[PDB]
């Protein structure tokens, strides 16, 4: 949101403050990627449960 | 079901594996 | 997993080699 | 001047022929006369494949490859008509030689990449009004890019288009319509685009040489899976005859 | 079944006239055949070149025709192409060349009658195995 | 007397496992052979063999298993070409050609080679008979035709036997299609020699146990009525050649024991050097006997035996297999 | 690839090197009798 | 997904010699075309009809008239890209 | 590669029951 408002205060538009956001921080902003929402017998790796990510 | 595959070979490695263990260690008592 | 298996039974096979060669039964005469 | 012995298993072989640092002259090009290409040679040094893009949807970077098929690369004895156009332009018509060359390459991860470097029926222009071949001139121009393999080629399966099967004969009762892609053959042509640059001129002798840049596409094992796209560049030599 | 004489009748020449061997002529017409035709020519078909063969329906369509003995021996002396547009007696065994192929300086005008009614009546008794290929072996 | 020391070590007696001048070879090159065939057998990219930009899988990581498993022989591009690693611009190249086949061969013919050799050294060295080797020269003899002495006389190790369970019975089809060795009198002294090996093994093995003097009970192993190094003998050859020498008669029956044993390594060896000689002979186009269309009726018809049926056989092979690679009618390579 | 073949080469010849001494050493002399 | 070398069996080359497709070796079946007229229709080919074949640089009025006794063994279709390629018109990989 | 499923408790019962079986008695030889 600090990066999108810094966006907004140099005169993009909405669509471009959001674009300018790394997919790979918008990743990180994702709770399957959380550590704490897995389970003792949910085996794998995490792609096994919500998938493997493919865009954002 | 849809259960996990692995789950079989598991399941019975982990009766065999100690199992056997005991059975040798007792069979080779008997015969001492 | 198949592959895994058969390295893992040749694996073993040579390592009997080796118990059957320097840990064998002596033979003495 | 060297022999076939001399050259023998050495690699020179498939290198083009080269003109030392003092060749920066102009061949002039008289429109009464008609001209030709007696000898085309063109000898690769990089190839780069495009990688196919995650989702990402920007730009698809060309990677460096590695050839795995040896000093089996080069084009040469490529002959054909030179005409001087209307406009001053030139413009070369390839019509026979050896204008194709099998390549495999190996991209990061171990994924092969076989391709078919070639410049059959390459039609390649220059900018109009070119009163001479100068250490400045440019052609560019397209060819064709038929299938890597012909039509009596056969799977490991014995399918094929002018030949063997036309299904999965190990699997008589399989539903053939998911197999269609690869029980169907197909025979690909597609265009390629290729720019030759010349840097040195020898206008005595009427040779040129330079460096040129490719872009065609790959292997599509007759329609089994999608072509890569693939850069090639490398350095080419000609000789021009009256 | 035998080696009867209307087997053995082959056509002369391309106006209806024929010409009954005699066995020991065959014999004679096979083992002249081996001896310097063999090499290129096993069973009717042709190694260096098998889009021809010694089938009697390819030798009627060509000119001249060679579906007769007039027609052969003359090839065996003076060897065209299929179409008979240009002489090849300088690539192919004939008596015109027979100083480069030496194997054909002893062959007498008897023992070119005897090839070429060998090669007429090969085909009469092994049908289309003669100049099939392998696929008849 | 440093440099003896060593000397002394390597002919050395008392070592569990032999050295000797032979094994200073055959150590590292065995191990270097194994090590790089254990490797390439699981984890090596697919090769091309027939030097047709037509990779073949081999490994085990490639979709394969023990069964279809194989290294695969180096590529008809490179032929008889010596073709080590730093011959090659990278190892990428070298594994898509077929560098480990080359690699491992001639580090396993040279290591049983000296494999042979060694066999005489020990047997000099405790006071033996030195012609245990010449037995094992049978099927040294035999992989020495197969893996070198057939690739150059068709000149290329892509013609060489892949090694492989499956590629192997590729090279045994494909060899019968071009060379005949069913009809090829060697094979079959070479099928005599293994079935009569096995038959006389069996044979040796069944009389000397059935003529075995009891020393144990009905509670225990007949084994144990033997001890290692025993003076007297554990059977009874005089019963033994009475029941043999009835069962046929007397005079076909061995009554010396070293004359029967002499039999026993005779037979298969010689029977083998004869396959390994067919092998080795086939490598130059001497081919088996070939009666294709050899009966012929009075009017000229062929008419068929077994062999030609066997010729229908052939001509299956021949035209299926590597059925890319041929652009001219006649198979010569 | 020079470094290796180098190396290999240096290898083989000190095994070889080996081989040929060794059995030059006297061999016929070792033995029971 | 069709195989365009079958789907070519249901035209007329699956009848007559296409003079754009058919291989070289088929001028065999039908007299004094082969070799020197079946090198040089294969060589100017393609052609967008029959007739065209008549109009070759350097004919005599004798391969003029041989031609036109064979033109009802003729025919002519879209050129398949499969069936010219690689030269597999003077060689299509078929021999005994 | 699309094996069967059975194929790895098949294999690793094939092994390791009979080789129990031996290993049991040999403890026990060893103990007399
Ligand atoms: C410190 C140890 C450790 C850790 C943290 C990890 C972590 C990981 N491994 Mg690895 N792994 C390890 C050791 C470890 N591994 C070892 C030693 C091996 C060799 C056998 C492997 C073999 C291995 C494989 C083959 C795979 C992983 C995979 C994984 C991932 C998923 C793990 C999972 O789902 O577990 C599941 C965990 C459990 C179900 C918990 C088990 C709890 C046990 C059964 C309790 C036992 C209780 C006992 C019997 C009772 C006692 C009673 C008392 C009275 C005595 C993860 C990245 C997977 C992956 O993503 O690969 C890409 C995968 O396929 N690991
Ligand atoms: C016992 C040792 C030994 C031997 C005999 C060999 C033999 C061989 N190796 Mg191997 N190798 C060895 C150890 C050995 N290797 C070890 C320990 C390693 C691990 C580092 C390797 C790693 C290795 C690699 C990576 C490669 C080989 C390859 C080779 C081949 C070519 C070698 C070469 O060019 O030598 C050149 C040596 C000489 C010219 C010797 C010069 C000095 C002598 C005295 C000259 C006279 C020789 C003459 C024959 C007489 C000998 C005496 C007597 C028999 C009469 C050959 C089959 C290559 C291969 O397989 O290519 C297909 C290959 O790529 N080796
Ligand atoms: C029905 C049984 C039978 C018999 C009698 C034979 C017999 C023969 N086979 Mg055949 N074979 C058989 C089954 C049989 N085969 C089967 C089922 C198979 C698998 C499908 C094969 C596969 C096979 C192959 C692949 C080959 C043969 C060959 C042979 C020959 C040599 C075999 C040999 O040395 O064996 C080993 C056994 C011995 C050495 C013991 C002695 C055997 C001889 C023949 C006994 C002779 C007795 C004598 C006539 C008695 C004299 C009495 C008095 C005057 C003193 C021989 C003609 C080989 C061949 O073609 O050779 C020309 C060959 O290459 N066989
Ligand atoms: C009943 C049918 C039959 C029989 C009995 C035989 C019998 C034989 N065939 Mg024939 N064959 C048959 C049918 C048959 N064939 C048919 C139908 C065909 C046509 C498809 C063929 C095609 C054919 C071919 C093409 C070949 C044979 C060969 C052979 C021989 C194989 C054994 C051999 O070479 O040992 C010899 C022993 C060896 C090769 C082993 C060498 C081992 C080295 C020294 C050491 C290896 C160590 C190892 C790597 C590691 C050990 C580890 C351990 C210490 C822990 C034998 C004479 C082969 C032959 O004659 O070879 C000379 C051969 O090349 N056959
Ligand atoms: C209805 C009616 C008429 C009823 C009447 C019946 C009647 C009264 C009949 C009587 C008349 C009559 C005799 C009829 C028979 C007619 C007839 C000719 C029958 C023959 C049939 C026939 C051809 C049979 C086959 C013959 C045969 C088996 C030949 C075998 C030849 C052969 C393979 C010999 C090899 C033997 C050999 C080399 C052995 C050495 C190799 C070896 C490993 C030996 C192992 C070994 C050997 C030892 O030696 C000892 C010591 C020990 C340790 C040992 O390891
Ligand atoms: C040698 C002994 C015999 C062999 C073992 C015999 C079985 C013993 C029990 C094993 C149970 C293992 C899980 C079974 C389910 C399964 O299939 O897993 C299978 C998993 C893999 O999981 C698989 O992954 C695949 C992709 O790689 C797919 O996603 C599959 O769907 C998924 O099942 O195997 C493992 O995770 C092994 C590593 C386990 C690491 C555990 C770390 C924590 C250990 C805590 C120990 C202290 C607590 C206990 C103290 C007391
Ligand atoms: C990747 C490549 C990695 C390669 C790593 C390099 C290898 C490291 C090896 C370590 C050397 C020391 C270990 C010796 C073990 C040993 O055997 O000692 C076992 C015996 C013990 O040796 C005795 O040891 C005692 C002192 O500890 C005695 O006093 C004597 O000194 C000594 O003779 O070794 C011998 O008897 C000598 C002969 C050695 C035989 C070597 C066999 C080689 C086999 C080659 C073929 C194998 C390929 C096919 C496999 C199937
Ligand atoms: C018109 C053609 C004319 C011929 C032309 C040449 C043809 C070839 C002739 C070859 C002659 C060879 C003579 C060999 C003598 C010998 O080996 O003695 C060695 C022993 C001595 O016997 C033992 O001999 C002893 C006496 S003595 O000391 O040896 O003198 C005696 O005490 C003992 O009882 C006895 O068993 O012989 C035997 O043990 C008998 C069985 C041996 C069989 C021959 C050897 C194996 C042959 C090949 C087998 C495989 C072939 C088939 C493979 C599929
Ligand atoms: C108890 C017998 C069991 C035999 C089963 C196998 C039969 C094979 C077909 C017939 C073979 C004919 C040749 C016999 C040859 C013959 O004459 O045998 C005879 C022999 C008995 O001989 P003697 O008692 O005279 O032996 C004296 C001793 O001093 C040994 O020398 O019988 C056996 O050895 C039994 C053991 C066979 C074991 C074979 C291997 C079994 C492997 C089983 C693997 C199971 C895996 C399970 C996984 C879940
Ligand atoms: C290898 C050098 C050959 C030998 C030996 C013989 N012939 Fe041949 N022949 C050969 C070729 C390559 C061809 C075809 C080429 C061409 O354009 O003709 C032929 C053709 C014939 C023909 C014509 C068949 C036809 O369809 O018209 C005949 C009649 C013929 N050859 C006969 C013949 C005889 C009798 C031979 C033994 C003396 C003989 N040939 C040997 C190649 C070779
Ligand atoms: C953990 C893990 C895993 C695996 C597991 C396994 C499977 C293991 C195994 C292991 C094993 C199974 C091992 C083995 C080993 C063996 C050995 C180690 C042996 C050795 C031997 C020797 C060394 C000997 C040698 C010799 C000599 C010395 C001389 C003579 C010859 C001989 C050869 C005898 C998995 C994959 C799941 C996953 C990942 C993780
Ligand atoms: O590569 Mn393996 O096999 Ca001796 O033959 Mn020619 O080449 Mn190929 O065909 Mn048949
Ligand atoms: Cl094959
Ligand atoms: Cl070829």
């Amino acid at each position: 949101n600090r990066r999108v408002q810094a966006s907004l205060a140099s005169g993009a538009t909405l669509e471009e403050a959001w674009s300018a956001i790394p997919e790979k921080l918008a990743f990180y902003d994702y709770i399957g990627n959380n550590p704490a929402k897995g389970g003792l017998f949910r085996t794998g790796p995490m792609n096994k449960g919500d998938g493997i990510a493919q865009a954002w | 079901m849809e259960v996990n595959q692995l789950g079989l070979i598991a399941t019975a490695l982990f009766v065999l594996v100690p199992s056997v263990f005991l059975i040798i260690l007792y069979v080779q008592t008997e015969s001492q | 997993m198949e592959t895994i298996t058969y390295v893992f039974i040749f694996a073993c096979i040579i390592a009997l080699f080796f118990f059957a060669i320097f840990f064998r039964e002596p033979p003495r005469i | 001047t060297l022999t076939y012995d001399d050259i023998v298993g050495t690699g020179l072989a498939n290198k083009c022929p080269t003109l030392d640092d003092t060749a920066r002259g102009a061949y002039p090009i008289d429109s009464s006369q008609t001209y030709r290409i007696a000898r085309l040679c063109l000898q690769p040094t990089t190839f780069l494949v495009k990688e196919e893009p995650k989702n990402k949807r920007q730009e698809a970077e060309f990677v460096p490859t590695k050839l795995v098929t040896r000093e089996t690369t080069s084009l040469d004895q490529i002959q054909g008509e030179l005409k001087v156009n209307s406009d001053g332009s030139l413009t070369f018509v390839e019509e026979d030689g050896i204008d194709f060359q099998p390549v495999t390459v190996q991209m990061a991860g171990g994924e092969r990449i076989p391709l078919l470097f070639t410049v059959k029926n390459l039609v390649a222009s220059t900018q109009p009004n070119v009163t001479s071949i100068t250490t400045s001139t440019d052609f560019k121009g397209e060819f064709n890019v038929p299938s890597y393999r012909t039509a009596n080629f056969l799977d490991p399966k014995g399918r094929g288009l002018a030949s063997g099967y036309d299904s999965a004969i190990a699997l008589p009762q399989a539903k053939e319509e998911e197999l269609a892609r690869a029980n169907v053959k197909r025979f690909s042509l597609t265009k390629g685009q290729i720019s030759l640059n010349v840097a040195k001129v020898d206008g005595r002798t009427g040779e040129i040489a330079g460096t040129f840049e490719s872009e065609q596409l790959s292997d599509d094992d007759m329609g089994a899976h999608e072509p890569h796209e693939v850069k090639i560049q490398g350095v080419f030599y000609a000789s021009i005859e009256p | 079944a035998e080696l009867t004489p209307e087997v053995l009748t082959v056509p002369l020449n391309s106006e209806g006239k024929t010409i009954t061997l005699t066995e020991k002529q065959y014999l004679e017409g096979k083992r002249l055949f081996q001896y310097a035709c063999a090499s290129c020519h096993v069973g009717g078909i042709t190694k260096t070149n098998p889009s021809l063969d010694l089938r009697t329906e390819t030798l009627a369509l060509a000119t001249p025709p060679r579906d007769n003995i007039e027609g052969l021996v003359d090839y065996m002396k003076n060897p065209t192409t299929y179409d008979g547009e240009q002489e090849i007696a300088e690539v192919h065994p004939s008596l015109r060349s027979a100083d480069i192929f030496p194997k054909m300086r002893n062959l007498t005008e008897k023992d070119l009658v005897a090839i070429a009614g060998h090669i007429l009546v090969e085909p009469k008794i092994l049908g289309d195995k003669w100049g099939g290929g392998k696929v008849y072996y | 007397n440093l440099w003896e020391r060593f000397c002394n070590w390597v002919t050395s007696t008392d070592n569990r496992l032999y050295v000797g001048w032979f094994g200073v070879i055959m150590i590292p090159t065995l191990l270097a052979a194994t090590i790089c065939f254990v490797i390439a057998f699981i984890a090596a990219p697919p090769v091309d063999i027939d030097g047709i930009r037509e990779p073949v899988s081999g490994s085990l990581l490639y979709g394969n298993n023990i069964i279809t498993g194989a290294v695969v022989p180096s590529s008809n591009a490179i032929g008889l070409h010596f073709y080590p690693i730093w011959e090659a611009a990278s190892l990428d190249e070298w594994l898509y050609n077929g560098g480990p086949y080359q690699l491992i061969i001639f580090h396993f013919l040279l290591g049983a080679s000296c494999y042979m050799g060694r066999q005489w050294e020990l047997s000099y060295r405790l006071g033996m008979r030195p012609w245990i080797c010449v037995a094992y020269s049978a099927p040294l003899a035999s992989a020495f035709a197969v893996f070198l002495i057939y690739p150059i006389g068709q000149g290329s190790f892509s013609d060489g036997m892949p090694l492989g369970i499956s590629g192997t019975f590729n090279f045994m089809i494909v060899f019968q299609a071009e060379h005949n060795i069913l009809m090829h009198p060697f094979h079959q002294l070479g099928v005599a020699g293994v079935f009569g090996g096995a038959l006389f093994c069996a044979m040796h093995g069944s009389l000397v146990t059935s003529s075995l003097i009891r020393e144990t009970t009905e509670t225990e192993s007949a084994n144990y009525g033997y001890k290692f190094g025993q003076e007297e003998e554990t059977y009874n050859i005089v019963a033994a050649h009475g029941y043999f020498g009835r069962l046929i008669f007397q005079y076909a029956s061995f009554n010396n024991s070293r004359s029967l044993h002499f039999f026993l390594a005779a037979w298969p060896v010689v029977g083998v050097w004869f396959t390994a000689l067919g092998i080795s002979t086939m490598a130059f186009n001497l081919n088996g006997f070939n009666f294709n269309h050899s009966v012929i009726d009075a009017k000229g018809n062929v008419i068929n035996t077994w062999a030609d049926i066997i010729n229908r056989a052939n001509l299956g092979m021949e035209v299926m297999h590597e059925r890319n690679a041929h652009n001219f009618p006649l198979d010569l390579a | 690839m020079e470094t290796l073949k180098i190396t290999v080469y240096i290898v083989v010849t000190f095994f070889v090197l080996l081989f040929v001494f060794g059995f030059l050493s006297g061999d016929p002399a070792r033995n029971p009798k | 997904l069709v195989n365009v070398v079958d789907e070519k069996l249901g035209t007329a080359y699956g009848e007559k010699i296409d003079l754009n497709n058919t291989n070289i070796a088929a001028f065999i079946q039908y007299r004094g075309l082969y070799p020197t007229l079946a090198k040089l229709i294969v060589k100017n080919a393609p052609y967008e009809s029959v007739e065209d074949v008549l109009n070759i640089p350097g004919l005599t009025e004798r391969q003029k008239q041989i031609l036109r006794e064979n033109l009802e063994h003729f025919t002519v279709t879209e050129v398949e890209t499969a069936l010219v390629e690689g030269g597999d018109r003077y060689n299509n990989g078929l021999y005994k």
